[PDB]
């Protein structure tokens, strides 16, 4: 019970991993397993009238089993199959896939069903002076995304080559917040943010600033 | 938004050659299914469906000028590129039987191996992990619009318990080579 | 090891009606790049890589060359569809193979997945439904992709969650074009 | 009389 929960930064693969414990198991039986994966796009809102469905299974021979429309985004990495793990991999991040998940491993001796939940978080860094900033004048960016926890520690960096940024008489971090006051021609360029969490959610989403 | 729809499509032979080495293969495919190949140094035209080859008939000495040409324009590009890298990729297979499985009745069992990159790969099959060659066919590299390919072999076998069969794949882009079991039931 | 290089050179006739409009397009491909490209709307050997640029060059400075690639729409193409493709392709008819399956049972009165295999088929337009007591469903219901088995045959997974009560009788439908009534294979629980 | 007509694929050259 208690299904746990996990979030997702849109337009960025989530990683949804479920393997059987940590136990060396004989690789010819490890062959022998079917994966199921069910799904179900529901919320505590009234978004159905008030539905679950199948979105892929493969049986131990290898075959793929899912919707009609078929999934682009759900790759089977195979390796992981074949060294004890059953782990959902899609390319890109769908807006569409907040719900509930479901899992069906099926052995010849035991089996387990993995559950739990998926939230879609878009990710974004708002900035106060919404333009191309002037000669010299104040900024504020705010980099953060749909998740009720605060964040346990948030890194800033300038350039292309990801400098991290510390707090200096000129750059203030205050919580999840960077601000220069004076913005000199030097300043310009991809400042990216990176956020932490409990579960260890990484954010790094960039912003391309432009100074006079 | 880079495919286009049309009501058949035909590759009408299709030319691969490889060096060094000298892998030469000529292919005629539609829509799909494998008409009929060339045969390399036999010099003839190897009909996939025999039925086919009652019907119409292609002459192998253009598949054999055709192979000839595309070696000399590997030749030559190979001659003027000077120092250009060529990559590899891992291919992935995918074990199923071709008719519903019942036991006891004599079936056959299909490994299908996608993006092969380059075409040479050794596709063998294990019979409770044991060596078996007992009518072993393998169709030629059809090609794929990545310009990867993806071959298929077959093995008529006999359905029972007391028998588990793996597709066992070795190739240049594979740091081992991977075997896929398979049980029915 | 050392240095290996693929090469491979194709020619696609692209017929999006019978004998109305054809078109041609060959390729030039070297170590999974293609350099060379022509195409039967241009007329003409253009390069889609600069170093295609010298090759198309000499394609386009021979009009004996280019003249024959502009015939082939009408040789190659045209006169291969027109013959043996319409006695080769056309000529060859099919019959698919439906059965049903079942991965679990028990008492099945509890949560169940039906599964129709058709199989042995020539690729074509399919319309396959479930049908629980002559109803079509589409909740529940997962079908695998078209499966090319590679000897001009193909073959297709159907799964439908079958929970009612023994008492009623499930079915699979699919419609195929080279059966003239849509073969219907039914399952008692 | 029937016979089996099948025209064949045509490729091409370069100089380089
Ligand atoms: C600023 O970001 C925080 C966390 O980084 C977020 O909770 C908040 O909604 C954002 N916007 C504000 C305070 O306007
Ligand atoms: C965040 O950090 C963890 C711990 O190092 C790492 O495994 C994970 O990949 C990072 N998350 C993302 C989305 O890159
Ligand atoms: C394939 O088998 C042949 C012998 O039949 C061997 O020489 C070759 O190294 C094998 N593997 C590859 C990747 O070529
Ligand atoms: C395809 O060709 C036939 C025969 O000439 C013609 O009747 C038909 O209109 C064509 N199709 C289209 C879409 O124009």
């Amino acid at each position: 019970k208690e299904l746990p929960v996990v979030w997702a930064q849109e337009g960025a693969p989530v990683h949804l991993p479920c393997s059987l414990k940590s136990p060396n198991l004989d690789p010819n039986f490890l062959r022998r397993g079917g994966v199921i994966w069910q799904h179900q796009p529901d919320s505590g809102q009234p978004t159905p009238i008030p539905g679950r469905y199948t979105v892929l299974s493969v049986a131990p021979g290898g075959l793929r089993s899912g919707r009609q429309p078929l999934h682009p985004h759900v790759q089977l990495e195979e390796r992981g199959l074949q060294r004890g793990d059953f782990s959902l991999w899609l390319r890109p991040a769908l807006r569409t896939d907040a719900g509930e998940y479901h899992a069906t491993v099926r052995l010849p001796n035991r089996a387990l069903s993995c559950s739990l939940r998926l939230r879609v978080g878009q990710a974004s860094m708002i900035a106060s002076p919404s333009g191309v900033l002037k000669l010299s004048d104040w900024v504020l960016l705010n980099c953060s995304f749909s998740r009720p926890d605060r964040p346990v520690s948030v890194h800033w960096f300038q350039g292309q080559n990801r400098v991290p940024v510390y707090n200096s008489p000129r750059h203030f971090l205050a919580e999840t917040f960077l601000l220069l006051p004076q913005v000199s021609p030097l300043d310009s360029g991809t400042w990216g943010c990176v956020l932490t969490y409990r579960d260890g959610f990484n954010v790094s989403i960039t912003y391309n600033l432009k100074v006079l | 938004e880079d495919d286009i729809e049309a009501d058949h499509v035909g590759t009408y032979g299709i030319s691969v050659y490889q060096s060094p080495g000298d892998i030469g293969q000529y292919t005629f495919e539609f829509d799909g299914d494998e008409l009929f190949y060339v045969d390399l140094d036999k010099k003839e035209t190897v009909w996939m469906l025999p039925e086919f080859g009652q019907l119409a008939s292609f002459d192998p000495q253009g598949g054999l000028q055709n192979i000839a040409v595309v070696k000399h324009n590997l030749g030559v590009l190979t001659k003027r590129s000077n120092s250009t890298p060529a990559t590899n990729e891992a291919p992935q297979a995918t074990v199923f039987p071709k008719s519903p499985v019942l036991l006891g009745q004599p079936n056959t069992l299909i490994c299908f191996v996608d993006n092969i990159f380059p075409p040479v790969i050794n596709i063998t099959w294990l019979r409770n992990s044991k060596s078996v060659a007992d009518g072993v066919y393998e169709t030629s590299f059809f090609v794929n619009r990545d310009y990867s390919f993806h071959k298929l072999s077959y093995l008529t076998f006999i359905p029972s318990d007391d028998d588990i069969y793996d597709c066992k794949v070795e190739h240049w882009g594979l740091e081992e080579p991977v075997l896929k079991h398979w049980e029915p039931e | 090891s050392e240095r290996h290089f693929v090469y491979q050179f194709m020619g696609e006739c692209y017929f999006t009606n019978g004998t109305q409009r054809i078109r041609y397009v060959t390729r030039y491909i070297y170590n999974r790049e293609e350099y060379v490209r022509y195409d039967s709307d241009v007329g003409e050997h253009r390069a889609v890589t600069e170093l295609g640029r010298p090759d198309a060059e000499y394609w386009n400075s021979q009009p004996e060359i280019l003249e024959r690639t502009r015939a082939e729409l009408d040789t190659v193409c045209r006169h291969n569809y027109e013959g043996p493709e319409t006695h080769t392709s056309l000529r060859r008819l099919e019959q698919p193979n439906v059965v049903i399956s079942l991965s679990r049972t028990e008492a099945l009165n509890h949560h169940n997945t039906l599964v129709c295999s058709v199989t042995d088929f020539y690729p074509a337009k399919i319309k396959v439904r479930w049908f629980r007591n002559g109803q079509e469903e589409t909740v529940g219901v997962s079908s695998t992709q078209l499966i090319r088995n590679g000897d001009w045959t193909f073959q297709v997974l159907v799964m439908l969650e079958m929970t009612p009560r023994r008492g009623e009788v499930y079915t699979c439908h699919v419609e195929h074009p080279s059966l003239k009534s849509p073969i219907t294979v039914e399952w008692r629980a | 009389g029937p016979v089996s007509k099948m025209r064949m694929a045509t490729p091409l050259l370069m100089q380089a």
